[PDB]
C-alpha cells in the first residue's frame, strides 16, 4: 500500500539525531543573514535580502522583516512562504492573548507558543518540518527588550545578540568581539551593519539588498516604537555610519 | 521496474500489472460458462470433488441476486461472495428507491463501477474472479461477463476458469449452428455437455456438475436450480455425448 | 480506501534541498514564456498561445485570467495546474474578503492566499507542488499598481518587470535596458510586444498572442449604470484586433 | 403527541421460603378496560436456579427479561460455564434498568 | 519497509516473535502454585547502587484475591495493569462478587494482539498472574504478548527461565507447602541471577484465601534467605 | 490521521527508536540531583558554546511544576517543554479533583506514563528526553528524588545524573555519596552536587546551576557569586 | 526510483504515471473522429467485436450523458464508464442547483478539473481515458471539448483521437485550409455524417460496413446514436456518388 | 518474494502470500478431527502443552446450544471469530427466534475471513475452524479456511499430520454415516480416526478433548475423566 | 412523533382445531372520509403465515416493503428456502415485533397494530398481536382496534379457552369471523362491507379469499321507528 512511499519524517538516527530538523537547518544557513541586537535602550533589526534585481520593487517588498503586534517583530531566514504561515498564526496567538487577559501579550509566551508548533512537526503528523528561523525582537513591561530565536527543532533561545541564516559563525564571532553590556540603540544599528558588511557574500552592501527595523522607547514619554525601515532611511543610515 | 508491486500504478506499457495478476487467479480456478437463450439464461460450473468426505449436492457455488439474477465465479470464491454481497445490496437499494427489480445492464455496471474502483487505489487488492452474470428483466433475457480491470460485456455465450478454451470452442459452434436460437431446456443439456467437455483440463480428480437457469416459460422469469429428474436428464445426455 | 498517503511527499534532503520544489521549478522553466511590465498608469501581462493542434480553437483555453475585477493571471508551467489555482484564487477573494469587508482584496493580499495554497501543496499529506509560477497584475485604491511573482514553493516577490518559463533569462535582460520609472501604460505595451517576439518561433499576431493590461476603469464593460462610485473594471483583455494594430507601430 | 408507554395490568408476588421460594402472577393482559389475552405468561423461567418477572408496560417487561435472559447466557460464555448466583443476577439488573435510567424500563421486577 | 501485522512463511508474526526476545531479556520472575497458596518473586536488578530498590516495582496487586508479576519492558505492563485492575473492580461493579481469575487473564489477553497501522506495537512484558477463587481454587497463569495465556502448576519467565523452569520440573509436587514454595522460588532466584540474592535485590509476596495478596517485607524475606542458608548446608 | 507504526521491536527484540531516543538524551546537557537528610538539590550544566545569551530570559533548565516539585532533564529542549506543560496541567488537575497537591511519585508516574504511551502510539516518535523530578510530599519532610526516560521506566534514587559525561559524575557520586549518612545541611548537599559537576564541566563560571528544594515548597536558585563561592572553596582544598 | 510509480515531480518536471496513463489510451485500438456541421455535431468511433460469443449491442464507447450531450471515450471500457457515470451524475447536479443545462464546454472543465486532481493528489491515480465531448449548446452552437489525463482540454473545430490520430488530423486539416471555415457547411445531419465517414476512410484507407461503425448525432435539444440500419443508409448514399 | 509483504498484494502467477502464510500456521497447530452421522456431530482434539508443568490449551469452543468449532493455529484468532459467531447466533434468536442454520454460519465466517485478505494495513486470520452443528436440516460439519474458502463435509481433520486421520475417514465413511443413535460409537470412531494422527505420544486423560451435538443433546464439552472411557 | 393520516380499521382472527383464520376490510380512511376503497390489509408470507396490519396506511405499505425483502433475503444461499429452511410464522413475528418496539424507543413509532396468522413446521397454530407500542400477546382470539371491544366477545363465545380449539371446525370459526365482520359494518363508522379473509390450514394449506361482502343484513326493522320519543 502507501507505506512503500513514506519518508517517515519525524525519526531518529541511530546517533539520537532528528533527520528533517538537521537538513532544515542546512536549508537555512543557505538563506540571507538576519541580525538582532539588543540595547539598554531598544532593539536592533538588520536583515539582507538575497541577490536582488534592479528591476525588483523594493519599497512594496517584505521578504525578511515582519510585524507580530505593535510590541514584538521578526526577522525571518529560511523559505519565505512557511514563515507567513507560522507568522499569521503568531498574529492571531498576540490577539487571543490581548481579548483573553486585556493586555499585550508577553514576548516569551508568543515564542514559546509558536516553538511549540514547531516542535509538534518533529513528532508527530508524519509532515516536514518549518524550514524556517526567527530573531524575535520585543518589548514588554516585566522582562523589558527582549531578543530570541526559534529554529525547525522547535528550541528556543534567549541573547543579547544573535544571528541566523547565512555565515551566523563568522557573524557571531564579530558581534562577540564589539558587543558591550552598557550599549545604546545608534551604537546598535552600526554594529549590525558593520557585521552584514564584513559577512555578505556580495561585493558590497548597499540600501536596495537591506531591510532594517528597530524597536525604540524613542516614542514620546513611557512606549515603544516599531520603525520598519523605508529605501531612503536605509540609503541614510548607510551614509551616516560610513559604509557608502 | 517495481510497477507490479503496486495496485493502480500505470507501467511503461500503460498496463496495471496487479489486475493482470489477479486474472491469473481467475485463469486458475475452476470452469464456469453461461449460455443466453430465447427467453433467458443458463448457468452452470465445475465443482471439483477433492475428497469423499465432501457430502454431495450441498457445497453450492451459484448464487441468486435479488429473485431475477443468476451470478457464477470462477478463481477466488471468497472474493466472488463479496462481489455477490455488494451486488444484492445493489440490487436492494434500487429497488427501495425505483420500485421496479434493478435491469439487468443496470446491475451490470454497478458490479462493473464497484470492480473497476478497486483498480483506482493501492490501499485495496483487486477482485480475483472473472463473474457471468444475468437474466430477465422488461426488455428480455441478457448474459454478461465481468472481469478483475471491471470490463464487461454482454454475451451470447460466455467462459471462464481453467477450461475456458475448450468451452469457447463448444460455444461458438452453437451460435453458428443457432442463428435462430436456442430453447431454455436444450441450453441445460448443451451447458451440461460443455462442463463435461472442459472436465479434461481438470482430468486428475473427478467433478460435481452443478446448473440454475433463468427463463420467462420455464421458471417466470426468476432465478431456479436445476434439480432431480432434470439435472439427471442434462448428466445422461452429457456422458452420451462424451463417449 | 480512504487516502492513506496522510504523510509529506515533499521533504528536505541532506543538502538541504526540497526536491520537488525544484522539481516543480523546472517544469516551470520547460513552460511556455509570460512576462509583466508595470508602467505609471497601468500593468501589461502577456503571453503566447502555444496551440496544441490547429484544429483546436486557442480562444476557448485562456492563459490570461480575471482573479477580481482589478487583478488578472497568467502563468508558466502545467496549464490544468493554473486552472484549478484561479478557480481557489477567485473563490478565496470571495470567502476570505469580499464577504467580510464588502470589497474586492487588495493585490498583495490575493497573492497572499494564493501563495498559502501553493505553500500547502508543499507540506500537506498526499499531494505535489504545483506545477506552476504565476505573474498577478492588479490595482487597488491605497496600493495603486502592482505586479506580484508567485512561485510552487509559495514564495512571492514585487516586480516592476519580469518574465517567466522558457526564454525567461533573456526576457528579464531585454526588460532590464527598456524599463524607466516613466513609462506610459502604452510605453508598456509596446515593450511587452517586443520581449515577446524575441521568445516565438512561428507565428507573431493577434490570433497566437494572449495580452491583458489593468488601466484605466471601463465603466462600459459594467454591465450597469446608476451607480456613481462604480465606474466599472480595470482589468481588461485586449482583443486579436486592438494587438495586432500595435503590431504596424513596431 | 405519541405516548412511548403503556399499562397492561397484571400483579405479581415473589415469598422466600427456608428452602425454597416462589415467584406467582396472574396470566391475564390488558389495555383500558379490554382483556388481550386471558393467559399470556407473566413469570419467566431464566436459567440457573433463577425466575423473573417484570410487570407494568408489557413491552419494556418482555424487553428486560430477553435482556436479563441474553445476560445470563453471555455470563456462561465470558465465566467458563459459571453458575449465575441471584445475588449477582439482582446485580446486573439494577444496571440494565439504571442504563435506561432517563427513558425507564415502566415496570416493578422481581426475582 | 513492511507491515506491522504480518506472518513469516512459517505462520508466526514478526513482531509477537521480536517482542518475545524482549523478555527474555528481562529480570526473572517465579511463581508457584500450592493448595496452601500461589507464591510469587522477583529480581529487582537495580542498574546502579545510588538507585534506590524499594521503588522497583515488578510486583503488584491487582485486586485482593489476584496478584502479578512482571519480566521485560516493565514500562509496558503500566496500562495493561490498569486495565486488569479497572476489569476486575468493573466485575464486581457489575456482579456484587470477586472475579475468575481465568477471566481476567483472558480480559488481559485480550489487548495483546490490538496492533496494527489501536497501538502500534505488542506489548514487550509477559506477566505471571496469580490468584484465588472458589470454583477453581489457587491458580497461576503466563499471559503472553502473543494474547495466548496457559496455567502453570509453576513457571517461571525472564532471563534465567529455561535454567529456572528445569528446576521447577523436578523439584514442584502437588503437596507443596506454602513455606516449601517460598524456600523453592528464592532457592531457584539465588541460583539463576547475576548478583548475591539478598532482601534489597529480590522479592517475594504471595496469595492466600484468608490474607488475600500480600507484598513481603524485606525484614520478613530475609529470614527466609537465612532459612534458606541453614537448611541447604544441613546437607 | 497518520498511523505509521515507528517505534516497532527487531529480530533481537530492541524498539530502535527508544534506543535512539537515549542517545538524544546522551548528547543533552549534564543534569544532576543529590538529596540530603532534609533536602534535595538540583545541578544542571550550561554549554558555554553560547555567550552574547541574554540569561534573564533563556528558558532555564529546572522548571517548577507545582510549588513543591520541581523538574529537570537531559535531551531536546523542545520535547521537555510539552512534558513539563502536560506535568503542570495534571498538578493542577490533582488539586482540583483530590483536594491535595500530587506527591512527587505520583507526578513521576504520570510523566513517565506520557513517556511509554509515545513508545506504542501510532504516529508519533518517542520523546528525546530524560528527567528527574524532585521535591517533598505535601506535609511530608522526607526528601523524593526520581529519574524517567524514553521508554517511560522509571526510578527512586538516592542520587543520580543524566545527560552527556554522566558516567563520569555517576562515578564519583558511587564513591561520594553514602547512605548510612547522606548530606545533613544544605551546604553539604550543594558542595557534594557542585563537586560532581566539576568532574565535568570546564570553567566553574556561569556553567553551573543550582537549584535547591526544601520541605513546605521552599525553592530557590543560587546566584553565579554564590555557586562561585562554592567553585573557590572546592579548589582551595584540593590543593593539598 | 517511486517518482515513476506515483504522481510526484521526475527530475525533468515530468508526471511518469499522466504519460504511461495517456498510453492506456490507445489499448483499445480503435480510433474517433468528430466534427461540427451549421446545426449538429457529430461523433464517428470504429466498433471492432473480435468473439463471435460478444453480443454486439452491448459493445460500445459512446455515451449519452444528458440530453443534450454526448460523449465517446478513447479508453478502457472499466475507466470510460467510470467517467461516464461521473459525468451523467455532475451534468444532472448542474441542472439541479442552478437551473439550466450542463453547457458541453463546462462540463468538460469539470471532468478536465477532476482529472487534474489526480495528477497532484497520490492515492487516486488517472483514468487512462480521453473524453470527447460533443453537443449544439444554446449559446456557443456546435461544440466539441476534449479531455485528457492530464487534465488538460480545448475546444476544437474538429478533433481525432486513437492510435491513427494523426492522419485523421492531417486528413481534416487540409480538408478545412481549403474551404477556409470552422466547420461543414451543409443543412442537414445525415450529410454531415456522410462526411464524417468519408473522410474517415480516406484518412485511414479502410473501408467500413455497417457494424464496423459507430456514430453519435448532437442536434438541437438532443443527442443521439446511429443504428446499424441508420449508418448502411449512410454508406449506401456514400458508394452511390 | 517481493509479493509477500502485505495482504492486499498479488504475485505474478495469481498467488495471495499472506495468507498462504497464515495457512501455513493451521498446519503447525495440533491436530483436530470433525466427523457426523445423521443423527449427531463430534469433534475430537488433542490438546497441546507447553511443557509438564503448564495445562493442555484449551481446543473447542461452544458458540450455541446446537452448534460449537475447534480451533487449529493462533487461539486469539479463534476467539475472535468463535465470538463473531456467538454474536451471529445470538442475533439470529433475539430477531427472528430462530436458530441459526450451519451452513450461514459458515457463510457469514467466510465474509468475514475475506475482508482481511483484500484491505491494506489489516492481516488475514491464522486459524482453522471445524465448525460441528445440529439445525433444522440434520447435523453439519463445516471445515473453515482463513483464506475465506468454508467447505461442508462429512468428516475431516486439519492440523500437524491431519492427513492420517483424513484417510481413516475417507475408508471408513460408509461406516461412521450410518452410526445413527449411538453417541458413544460415532465418538470411539473419532477417537480411533484422531489414533492415525498420533506419534510417539498417546491419547491420556488430559490430552484427549472430546464435543459433541445431536437429535436431543445440546454442544457439550467432555474433558478430563469424562474422557477416560474413550481412551 | 407523528399522527396517522390514511389508516385501516379492525384486523379480527381466532384459531381453529387444524389452523388459523384472519380478516380484515378493504378501506383506507382519510379522517371521517372514506377516501380509499381498494386497500388490501391481509397481506400473505409464503405459503404459510398472513400478516393483518391496521393502522396508517403508509407504513403498512412500508411494512410490507421490509416482508417482501424478508422472503428475498431469506432465499439468499439457502438451498432449503421451500423447505425446512423456510420462513416459519414464529420468525416473522419475532422480526416485526423487533421492528416494532426499536421504532418505539427512538419515538418514530411504526402507527401500527399487526396480527400474524400462520402455521409452524410441526403442524402448530401460530396466532400472535404486535402494536406501534411494540406490545405482545397472544390469545385463541384476537382483534385490533373495534374488533377487540366487538369480535372478541363473539369469538371468545365459540373458543373461549385453550380446550375449546381442537373442538371448533374450520366452517364453525369462518361462520363466527364472517359475522363478526357483519357485527363491525353494523357498528364501526370507519369500516366498509367489502373484506378479504385468510384461512391457514395444516392440512389444506392457505386459502386467501379476496372481493368478500357483508351479507344478510337486519335493516327493516327500521321503517318502524319514528322520531326520537
Ligand atoms: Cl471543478
Ligand atoms: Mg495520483
Amino acid at each position: 500500500g502507501s507505506r512503500r512511499y513514506d519518508s517517515r519524517t519525524t525519526i531518529f538516527s541511530p546517533e539520537g539525531r532528528l533527520y528533517q530538523v538537521e537538513y532544515a537547518l542546512e536549508s537555512i544557513s543557505h538563506a540571507g543573514t538576519a541580525i538582532g541586537i539588543m540595547a539598554s535602550d531598544g532593539i536592533v533589526l538588520a536583515a539582507e535580502r538575497k541577490v536582488t534585481s534592479t528591476l525588483l520593487e523594493q519599497d512594496t517588498s517584505t521578504e525578511k522583516l515582519y510585524k507580530l503586534n505593535d510590541k514584538i517583530a521578526v526577522a525571518v531566514a529560511g523559505l519565505t512562504a512557511d514563515a507567513e504561515i507560522l507568522i499569521n498564526t503568531a498574529r492571531i496567538h498576540a490577539q487571543n492573548y490581548l481579548k483573553t487577559y486585556n493586555e499585550d501579550i508577553p514576548v516569551e509566551i508568543l515564542v514559546r507558543r509558536l516553538s511549540d508548533i514547531k516542535q509538534g512537526y518533529t513528532q508527530h503528523g508524519g509532515l516536514r518540518p518549518f524550514g524556517v528561523s526567527f530573531i524575535y525582537a520585543g518589548y514588554d513591561d516585566r522582562y523589558g527588550y527582549q531578543l530570541y530565536t526559534s529554529n525547525p527543532s522547535g528550541n528556543y533561545t534567549g541573547w543579547k545578540a544573535i544571528s541566523v541564516g547565512a555565515n551566523t559563525s563568522a557573524a557571531q564571532t564579530l558581534l562577540q568581539m564589539d558587543y558591550k553590556d552598557d550599549m545604546k540603540v545608534d551604537d546598535a544599528i552600526e554594529l549590525a551593519l558593520k557585521t552584514l558588511s564584513k559577512t555578505t557574500d556580495s561585493s558590497a552592501l548597499t540600501y536596495d539588498r537591506l531591510e532594517f527595523a528597530t524597536i525604540r522607547k524613542g516614542a514620546n514619554d513611557g512606549e515603544v516604537y516599531q520603525k520598519i525601515f523605508k529605501p531612503q532611511e536605509i540609503k541614510d543610515i548607510l551614509v551616516k555610519t560610513g559604509i557608502t | 521496474t517495481g510497477y507490479d508491486l503496486s495496485n493502480s500504478v500505470f507501467s511503461p506499457d500503460g498496463r496495471n500489472f496487479q489486475v493482470e495478476y489477479a486474472v491469473k487467479a481467475v485463469e486458475n480456478g475452476t470452469t464456469s460458462i453461461g449460455i443466453k437463450c430465447n427467453d433467458g439464461v443458463v448457468f452452470a460450473v465445475e465443482k471439483l470433488i477433492t475428497s469423499k468426505l465432501l457430502v454431495p449436492q450441498k457445497n453450492v457455488k451459484i448464487q441468486v441476486v435479488d429473485r431475477h439474477i443468476g451470478c457464477v465465479y470462477s478463481g477466488l470464491i471468497p472474493d466472488g461472495r463479496h462481489l455477490v454481497n455488494r451486488g444484492r445490496e445493489e440490487a436492494a437499494s434500487f429497488k427501495k428507491l425505483y420500485k421496479t427489480p434493478i435491469p439487468i445492464p443496470a446491475f451490470a455496471d454497478r458490479l462493473g463501477q464497484y470492480v473497476q474502483a478497486h483498480t483506482l487505489y493501492n490501499s485495496v487488492r483487486p477482485f480475483g474472479v472473472s463473474t457471468i452474470f444475468g437474466g430477465v428483466d422488461k426488455n428480455g433475457a441478457h448474459l454478461y461477463m465481468l472481469e478483475p480491470s471491471g470490463s464487461y460485456w454482454g454475451y451470447k455465450g460466455a467462459a471462464t476458469g481453467k477450461g475456458r478454451q475448450s468451452a469457447k470452442a463448444e460455444l461458438e459452434k452453437l451460435v453458428d449452428h443457432h442463428p435462430e436460437g436456442l430453447s431454455a431446456r436444450e441450453a441445460v443439456k448443451q451447458a451440461a455437455k460443455i462442463i463435461y467437455l472442459a472436465h479434461e483440463d481438470n482430468k486428475e480428480k473427478d467433478f460435481e456438475l452443478e446448473i440454475s437457469w433463468c427463463s420467462l416459460s420455464e421458471t417466470n422469469g426468476l432465478h431456479k436450480f436445476v434439480k432431480g429428474d432434470l439435472l439427471q436428464e442434462a448428466i445422461d445426455f452429457a456422458q452420451k455425448e462424451i463417449n | 480506501m480512504t487516502d492513506r498517503y496522510s504523510f509529506s511527499l515533499t521533504t528536505f534532503s541532506p543538502s538541504g534541498k526540497l526536491g520537488q520544489i525544484d522539481y516543480a521549478l523546472t517544469a516551470v522553466k520547460q513552460g511556455v514564456t509570460s512576462l509583466g511590465i508595470k508602467a505609471t498608469n497601468g500593468v501589461v501581462i502577456a503571453t503566447e498561445k502555444k496551440s496544441s493542434s490547429p484544429l483546436a480553437m486557442s480562444e476557448t483555453l485562456s492563459k490570461v485570467s480575471l482573479l477580481t475585477p482589478d487583478i488578472g493571471a497568467v502563468y508558466s508551467g502545467m496549464g490544468p495546474d493554473y486552472r484549478v489555482l484561479v478557480d481557489k484564487s477567485r473563490k478565496v477573494a470571495h470567502t476570505s474578503y469580499k464577504r467580510i469587508y464588502g470589497e474586492y482584496p487588495p493585490t498583495k493580499l490575493l497573492v497572499s492566499e494564493v501563495a498559502k495554497i501553493m505553500q500547502e501543496a508543499t507540506q500537506s499529506g498526499g499531494v505535489r507542488p504545483f506545477g506552476v509560477s504565476l505573474l498577478i497584475a492588479g490595482h487597488d485604491e491605497f496600493n495603486g499598481f502592482s505586479l506580484y511573482q508567485v512561485d510552487p514553493s509559495g514564495s512571492y516577490f514585487p516586480w516592476k518587470a519580469t518574465a517567466i518559463g522558457k526564454g525567461s533569462v533573456a526576457a528579464k535582460t531585454f526588460l532590464e535596458k527598456r524599463w524607466n520609472d516613466e513609462l506610459e501604460l502604452e510605453d508598456a505595451i509596446h515593450i511587452a510586444l517586443l520581449t515577446l517576439k524575441e521568445s516565438v518561433e512561428g507565428e507573431f499576431n493577434g490570433d497566437t498572442i494572449e495580452l491583458a493590461i489593468i488601466g484605466d476603469e471601463n465603466p462600459d464593460l459594467l454591465g450597469y449604470t446608476g451607480i456613481p462610485t462604480d465606474k466599472g473594471p480595470r482589468f481588461r483583455k485586449l482583443t486579436s484586433q486592438e494587438i495586432n494594430d500595435r503590431l504596424e507601430a513596431l | 403527541q405519541f405516548n412511548p408507554y403503556g399499562d397492561n395490568g397484571g400483579t405479581i408476588l415473589g415469598i422466600a421460603g427456608e428452602d425454597f421460594a416462589v415467584l406467582a402472577g396472574d396470566t391475564r393482559n390488558i389495555t383500558d378496560y379490554s382483556i388481550n389475552s386471558r393467559y399470556e405468561p407473566k413469570v419467566f423461567d431464566c436459567g440457573d436456579n433463577i425466575v423473573m418477572s417484570a410487570n407494568g408496560f408489557a413491552a419494556d417487561g418482555d424487553a428486560l427479561v430477553k435482556r436479563f435472559k441474553n445476560s445470563v447466557k453471555w455470563y456462561h460464555f465470558d465465566h467458563n460455564d459459571k453458575k449465575l448466583s441471584i445475588n449477582s443476577a439482582a446485580r446486573n439488573i439494577q444496571h440494565l434498568l439504571y442504563g435506561k435510567r432517563f427513558f425507564p424500563y415502566y415496570v416493578h421486577t422481581i426475582i | 519497509d513492511r507491515g506491522v501485522s504480518t506472518f513469516s512463511p512459517e505462520g508466526r508474526l514478526f513482531q509477537v516473535e521480536y517482542s518475545l526476545e524482549a523478555i527474555k531479556l528481562g529480570s526473572t520472575a517465579i511463581g508457584i502454585a500450592t493448595k496452601e497458596g500461589v507464591v510469587l518473586g522477583v529480581e529487582k536488578r537495580a542498574t546502579s547502587p545510588l538507585l534506590e530498590s524499594d521503588s522497583i516495582e515488578k510486583i503488584v496487586e491487582i485486586d485482593r484475591h489476584i496478584g502479578c508479576a512482571m519480566s521485560g519492558l516493565t514500562a509496558d505492563a503500566r496500562s495493561m495493569i490498569e486495565h486488569a485492575r479497572t476489569a476486575a473492580v468493573t466485575h464486581n461493579l457489575y456482579y456484587d462478587e470477586d472475579i475468575n481469575v481465568e477471566s481476567l487473564t483472558q480480559s488481559v489477553c485480550d489487548l495483546a494482539l490490538r496492533f496494527g497501522e489501536l497501538m502500534s506495537r505488542p506489548f514487550g512484558v509477559a506477566l505471571l498472574i496469580a490468584g484465588h477463587d472458589a470454583d477453581d481454587g489457587y491458580q497461576l497463569f503466563h499471559a503472553e504478548p502473543s494474547g495466548t495465556f496457559y496455567r502453570y502448576n509453576a513457571k517461571a519467565i525472564g532471563s534465567g527461565s529455561e535454567g529456572a523452569q528445569a528446576e521447577l520440573l523436578n523439584e514442584w509436587h502437588s503437596s507443596l507447602t506454602l513455606k516449601e514454595a517460598e524456600l523453592l522460588v528464592l532457592k531457584i532466584l539465588k541460583q539463576v541471577m547475576e548478583e548475591k540474592l539478598d532482601e534489597n535485590n529480590a522479592q517475594l509476596s504471595c496469595i492466600t484465601k484468608q490474607d488475600g495478596f500480600k507484598i513481603y517485607d524485606n525484614e520478613k524475606t530475609a529470614e527466609l534467605i537465612k532459612e534458606l542458608k541453614e537448611k541447604e548446608a544441613a546437607e | 490521521g497518520y498511523d505509521r507504526a515507528l517505534s516497532i521491536f527487531s529480530p533481537d527484540g530492541h524498539i530502535f527508536q527508544v534506543e535512539y531516543a537515549l542517545e538524544a538524551v546522551k548528547r543533552g546537557t549534564c543534569a544532576v540531583g543529590v538529596k540530603g537528610k532534609n533536602c534535595v538539590v538540583l545541578g544542571c550544566e550550561r554549554r558555554s558554546t553560547l555567550k552574547l545569551q541574554d540569561t534573564r530570559i533563556t528558558p532555564s533548565k529546572v522548571s517548577k511544576i507545582d510549588s513543591h516539585v520541581v523538574l529537570s532533564f537531559s535531551g531536546l529542549n523542545a520535547d521537555s517543554r510539552i512534558l513539563i506543560e502536560k506535568a503542570r496541567v495534571e498538578a493542577q488537575s490533582h488539586r482540583l479533583t483530590l483536594e491535595d497537591p500530587v506527591t512527587v511519585e505520583y507526578l513521576t508516574r504520570y510523566v513517565a506514563g506520557v513517556q511509554q504511551r509515545y513508545t506504542q502510539s501510532g504516529g508519533v516518535r518517542p520523546f528525546g528526553v530524560s528527567t528527574l523530578i524532585a521535591g517533598f510530599d505535601p506535609r511530608d519532610d522526607e526528601p523524593k528524588l526520581y529519574q524517567t526516560e524514553p521508554s517511560g521506566i522509571y526510578s527512586s534514587w538516592s542520587a543520580q545524573t543524566i545527560g552527556r559525561n554522566s558516567k563520569t559524575v555517576r562515578e564519583f557520586l558511587e564513591k561520594n555519596y553514602d547512605r548510612k549518612e547522606p548530606p545533613a545541611t544544605v551546604e553539604e548537599c550543594v558542595k557534594l552536587t557542585v563537586r560532581s559537576l566539576l568532574e565535568v564541566v570546564q570553567t566553574g563560571a556561569k556553567n553551573i546551576e543550582i537549584t535547591v528544594v526544601k520541605p513546605d515548597s521552599d525553592i530557590v536558585a543560587l546566584s553565579s557569586e554564590e555557586i562561585n563561592q562554592y567553585v573557590t572553596q572546592i579548589e582551595q582544598e584540593k590543593q593539598e | 526510483g517511486y517518482d515513476r510509480h506515483i504522481t510526484i515531480f521526475s527530475p525533468e518536471g515530468r508526471l511518469y504515471q499522466v504519460e504511461y496513463a495517456f498510453k492506456a489510451t490507445n489499448q483499445t485500438n480503435i480510433n474517433s473522429l468528430a466534427v461540427r456541421g451549421k446545426d449538429c455535431t457529430v461523433v464517428i468511433s470504429q466498433k471492432k467485436v473480435p468473439d463471435k460469443l460478444l453480443d454486439p449491442t452491448t459493445v460500445s464507447y459512446i455515451f449519452c450523458i444528458s440530453r443534450t450531450i454526448g460523449m465517446v471515450v478513447n479508453g478502457p471500457i472499466p475507466d470510460a464508464r467510470n467517467a461516464a457515470l461521473r459525468a451523467k451524475a455532475e451534468a444532472a447536479e448542474f441542472r439541479y442547483k442552478y437551473g439550466y443545462d450542463m453547457p458541453c464546454d463546462v462540463l468538460a472543465k469539470r471532468m478536465a478539473n477532476l482529472s487534474q486532481i489526480y495528477t497532484q493528489r497520490a492515492y487516486m491515480r488517472p483514468l487512462g481515458v480521453i473524453l470527447t465531448f460533443v453537443s449544439v449548446d444554446e449559446e456557443l452552437g456546435p461544440s466539441i471539448y476534449k479531455t485528457d489525463p492530464a487534465g488538460y482540454y480545448v475546444g476544437y473545430k474538429a478533433t481525432a483521437t486513437g492510435p491513427k490520430q494523426q492522419e485523421i488530423t492531417t486528413n481534416l486539416e487540409n480538408h478545412f485550409k481549403k474551404s477556409k471555415i470552422d466547420h461543414i457547411n451543409e443543412e442537414s445531419w445525415e450529410k454531415v455524417v456522410e462526411f464524417a465517414i468519408t473522410h474517415m476512410i480516406d484518412a485511414l484507407g479502410t473501408e467500413f460496413s455497417k457494424n464496423d461503425l459507430e456514430v453519435g448525432v448532437a442536434t438541437k435539444d438532443k443527442f443521439f446514436t446511429l443504428s446499424a440500419e441508420n449508418i448502411e443508409e449512410r454508406l449506401v448514399a456514400i458508394a452511390e456518388q | 518474494n517481493n509479493y509477500d509483504g502485505d495482504t492486499v498484494t498479488f504475485s505474478p502467477t495469481g498467488r495471495l502470500f499472506q495468507v498462504e502464510y497464515a495457512l501455513e500456521a493451521i498446519k503447525q497447530g495440533s491436530v483436530t478431527v470433525g466427523l457426523r452421522s445423521n443423527t449427531h456431530a463430534v469433534l475430537v482434539a488433542l490438546k497441546r502443552n507447553a511443557d509438564e508443568l503448564s495445562s493442555y490449551q484449551k481446543k473447542i469452543i461452544k458458540c450455541d446450544e446446537h452448534m460449537g468449532l475447534s480451533l487449529a493455529g493462533l487461539a486469539p484468532d479463534a476467539r475472535v471469530l468463535s465470538n463473531y459467531l456467538r454474536q451471529q447466533c445470538n442475533y439470529s434468536s433475539l430477531v427472528f427466534n430462530r436458530k441459526l442454520a450451519v451452513e450461514r454460519a459458515g457463510h457469514l465466517l467466510c465474509d468475514k475471513a475475506q475482508k482481511n485478505t483484500q484491505s491494506y494495513g489489516g492481516r488475514p486470520y491464522g486459524v482453522g475452524l471445524l465448525i460441528i452443528g445440529y439445525d433444522k436440516s440434520g447435523a453439519h460439519l463445516l471445515e473453515f479456511q482463513p483464506s475465506g474458502n468454508v467447505t461442508e463435509l462429512y468428516g475431516t481433520a486439519i492440523g500437524a499430520r491431519s492427513q492420517g486421520a483424513k484417510t481413516y475417514l475417507e475408508r471408513t465413511l460408509d461406516t461412521f454415516i450410518k452410526i445413527d443413535g449411538n453417541p458413544d460409537e460415532l465418538i470411539k470412531a473419532g477417537v480411533e480416526a484422531i489414533s492415525q494422527s498420533l506419534r510417539d505420544e498417546s491419547l491420556t486423560v488430559d490430552n484427549l478433548s472430546i464435543a459433541i451435538v445431536g437429535k436431543d443433546t445440546p454442544f457439550t464439552i467432555y474433558d478430563g475423566e469424562a474422557v477416560a472411557k474413550y481412551i | 412523533t407523528q399522527q396517522p393520516i390514511v389508516t385501516g380499521t379492525s384486523v379480527i382472527s381466532m384459531k381453529y382445531d387444524n389452523g388459523v383464520i384472519i380478516a380484515a376490510d378493504n378501506l383506507g380512511s382519510y379522517g371521517s372520509l372514506l377516501r380509499f376503497n381498494g386497500v388490501e390489509r391481509l397481506i400473505p408470507v409464503g405459503d404459510n403465515t398472513v400478516v393483518g396490519i391496521s393502522g396508517d396506511i403508509s407504513d403498512m405499505q412500508h411494512i410490507e416493503r421490509l416482508l417482501k425483502d424478508l422472503v428475498t433475503e431469506n432465499a439468499y444461499d439457502n438451498p432449503l428456502a421451500d423447505a425446512e429452511e423456510a420462513l416459519e410464522p414464529s420468525y416473522i413475528f419475532e422480526y416485526l415485533a423487533t421492528v416494532m418496539y426499536q421504532r418505539r424507543s427512538k419515538m418514530n413509532p411504526l402507527w401500527n397494530a399487526i396480527i400474524v396468522a400462520g402455521v409452524q413446521s410441526n403442524g402448530d397454530q401460530f396466532l400472535r398481536y404486535v402494536n406501534l407500542l411494540g406490545v405482545t400477546y397472544s390469545s385463541p382470539t384476537l382483534a385490533t382496534g373495534f374488533g377487540a371491544h366487538m369480535a372478541n366477545p363473539l369469538l371468545r363465545k365459540v373458543v373461549d379457552r385453550e380446550s375449546d380449539i381442537p373442538k371448533t371446525t374450520v366452517q364453525v370459526a369462518e361462520e363466527a369471523i364472517v359475522n363478526a365482520m357483519r357485527v363491525l359494518y353494523y357498528r364501526d363508522a370507519r369500516s366498509s362491507r367489502n373484506f378479504s379473509l385468510a384461512i391457514i390450514d395444516k392440512n389444506t394449506g392457505l386459502t386467501f379469499k379476496k372481493n368478500l361482502q357483508v351479507e344478510n343484513m337486519k335493516w327493516d326493522f327500521a321503517k318502524d321507528i319514528k322520531g326520537y320519543g
